[PDB]
């Protein structure tokens, strides 16, 4: 121990944390894109079924 | 008696725009491009054919109105009626509510945590935290105090000195000052007090 | 009234424009990086230091559960699907000669505008999904990127306006 | 030019008011320069109302409190508190 | 008849996910019984 | 209905008195220094020692990024903005004892007033700003400070309400 090289029992950095990051959120931008989809295919049906 | 000097903090120089710190640029970027794609869309579906002006209140105005506010949970004052635009509506209120709580979150963790801080103090705590390094004039009394003594936390302090490298020591006081100096903290040197408190 | 379809044309010849310079270029990010430890930029495709004596020195980008995610950033085929999605809006704003009185093409159009538009914003966050995998900063291709999916939404709504302008106006 | 809205003084003073707060008011500005300012003054509210309560949860974890004197010299710049010696003994001389 | 209150099935289905995430949503039970769902959930 | 051609002028005449009083005088602030430590007092420009055997002496104040912030608290720039824009607005209103009928002097004078108020309230932010980088308190031209303010914009909606009494009563 009294010759190592590490902090052998205590190392806490504790940082100012990294800030919140985009690849903590991305999962709701990817769930939105896709309800804009399936607003699309619904929007191309709605008024227009009936046309004839 | 032998006492301790360290370089002296400075204060604070907060930053005129630090609000957005708590949220990296790439979200603030994200946003305008989801509103804007956001806002498009639900023009587009509310504007085909009515087959008449009356059938949907919602022209491109009202439209990034009604998203604008959307987003800044102030309420609006035209819902969509369209399945085609509810859907849209509530899908981007989620969006909105994880994006606020997320955010507030982030900013009451920051706080804490830039206030637990409890800086190095009384001399003694500096046994915990060696990353600050320490030293003393070479070849001096100093050392042979601290070689000669016997008690836990000198001889903790002498052993680490004794293993610790590179070499802490320094040939002179005026090396050892410009040493603390240059190293800009993260470097404390050790010296008696009636030299320490005329340095200042 | 009326004149904008001048504008139509001169929106979907600017996004075309600059879409195929912003997939066509090598400056997308700037980085420290190898080309076998200097500061470099790379692009899509491929990388390329410089800051030195080596200036030009670059080789082929390797981008080798997350592996499906890593396997659609190395297809990359989101931008240039915006690209072909755009070229079949000119295919259909190109519909001056036939089916006049119609326009059901020229509402078409708009729908192509708004899924390029799409297009770019998926490949956006995929693309910083990826490099979050450095003191970095953004080339102007990136810019151009961006700006290309601006003037997308920007003609499509006036596409359809004029739609309605020469529909819509014809109900009475 | 426009005389159809009721943006009466103090009903404008009452938009602003239920603004500030989350309670959604009824009337809009249904204009274009009035959205402008309806648009900031959100997100002004918005920023305002989050950084305190991040600060009030903060504040109440730490509860860190020292200081009344200290200083060992500023126990002169003040007269609210007493201060004193045993009387007749050599730290009396001494002052 | 009765006919205080408009709600149909899809409507009330907005009506809930809409007070669900607070966006103020335009209509309001307007009768008895009704207000005793607007204000628990 | 009548009277309120007289009202407003008064009134912006003593926020105008109110406010150049405010920039000239010594006691925006209290706090301890030195004139060559003592209780001490400053206004916008100058320091001046009291309670003391240099009572009465004062001296210059150091004003040399924050260094372009630092500029604009030294050249004030925004409260003489406020004081000369409310000084043409009373001059507005006083040039509309004449030539009446136009109604539009009116309407200038309002958006004088009002432009006056936004230019104190970024002074105002900008002063306290630069100090906050003791014991500290306000002194009472930080009051005139906001009663200039406080005022204006009452005046204004006046002014605003002065113009649409007297203007197109002839059609409604």
């Amino acid at each position: 121990y009294d010759k190592g090289e590490c902090g052998a029992k205590d190392s806490g950095s504790k940082e100012k944390t990294s800030a919140l990051s985009l690849s903590n959120v991305a999962g709701v931008f990817y769930i939105l894109v896709g309800g804009l989809g399936l607003a699309m295919l619904v929007a191309l049906i709605e008024f227009c079924y009936k046309s004839r | 008696g032998i006492s301790i000097m360290i370089k002296k903090p400075q204060k604070s120089k907060p930053g005129v725009f630090s609000f957005l710190d708590p949220l990296a640029y790439e979200i603030w970027m994200c946003i305008v491009f989801a509103y804007i794609g956001v806002s498009v869309v639900l023009f587009l579906v509310s504007r085909f054919s009515p087959y008449s002006e009356s059938t949907n209140e919602f022209g491109i105005f009202n439209s990034l109105w009604f998203s604008l506010g959307a987003f800044m949970q102030q309420g609006c004052d035209i819902s969509p009626r369209s399945l085609s635009g509810r859907i849209v509506g509530g899908v981007w209120w989620f969006f909105t509510l994880i994006i606020i709580s997320s955010y507030t979150a982030n900013l009451a963790a920051f706080l804490t945590v830039e206030r637990m801080v409890s800086p190095i103090e009384s001399a003694e705590d500096l046994s915990k935290q060696t990353e600050i390094a320490y030293g003393t004039l070479d070849s001096g009394s100093t050392k042979e105090f601290f070689r000669r003594s016997k008690i836990a936390v000198f001889d903790k302090m002498w052993t680490y000195m004794r293993s610790a490298e590179p070499s802490v020591f320094v040939r002179t006081t005026a090396e050892g000052v410009a040493r603390v100096r240059k190293s800009k903290g993260k470097y404390a040197y050790l010296l008696e007090s009636t030299m320490n408190e005329y340095i200042e | 009234r009326g004149v904008q379809m001048l504008l139509t044309t001169v929106g979907a010849f600017a996004a075309f424009s600059l879409m195929t310079i912003a997939v066509g270029t090598d400056y997308w990010l700037y980085s420290r990086g190898v080309c076998k430890e200097v500061m470099t930029h790379s692009g899509l495709w491929r990388t390329c230091c410089l800051e030195g004596n080596f200036k030009g020195l670059c080789k082929q980008i390797d981008h080798f559960a997350e592996y499906f995610l890593r396997a659609v950033r190395a297809s990359s085929i989101f931008p240039i699907l915006s690209v072909i999605l755009l070229f079949m809006g000119g295919l259909c704003i190109a519909a001056s000669e036939f089916y006049k009185t119609r326009h059901n093409i020229i509402l078409s159009a708009g729908i192509f505008f708004v899924s390029a538009g799409l297009s770019n914003i998926i490949g956006i966050i995929v693309y910083i999904s990826a490099n979050a995998g450095n003191s970095y900063s953004y080339g102007w291709s990136f810019y151009f990127g961006a700006l290309s999916f601006i003037i997308a939404e920007m003609v499509g709504v006036l596409a359809v306006h004029m739609f309605i302008d020469r529909h819509k106006q014809l109900t009475g």
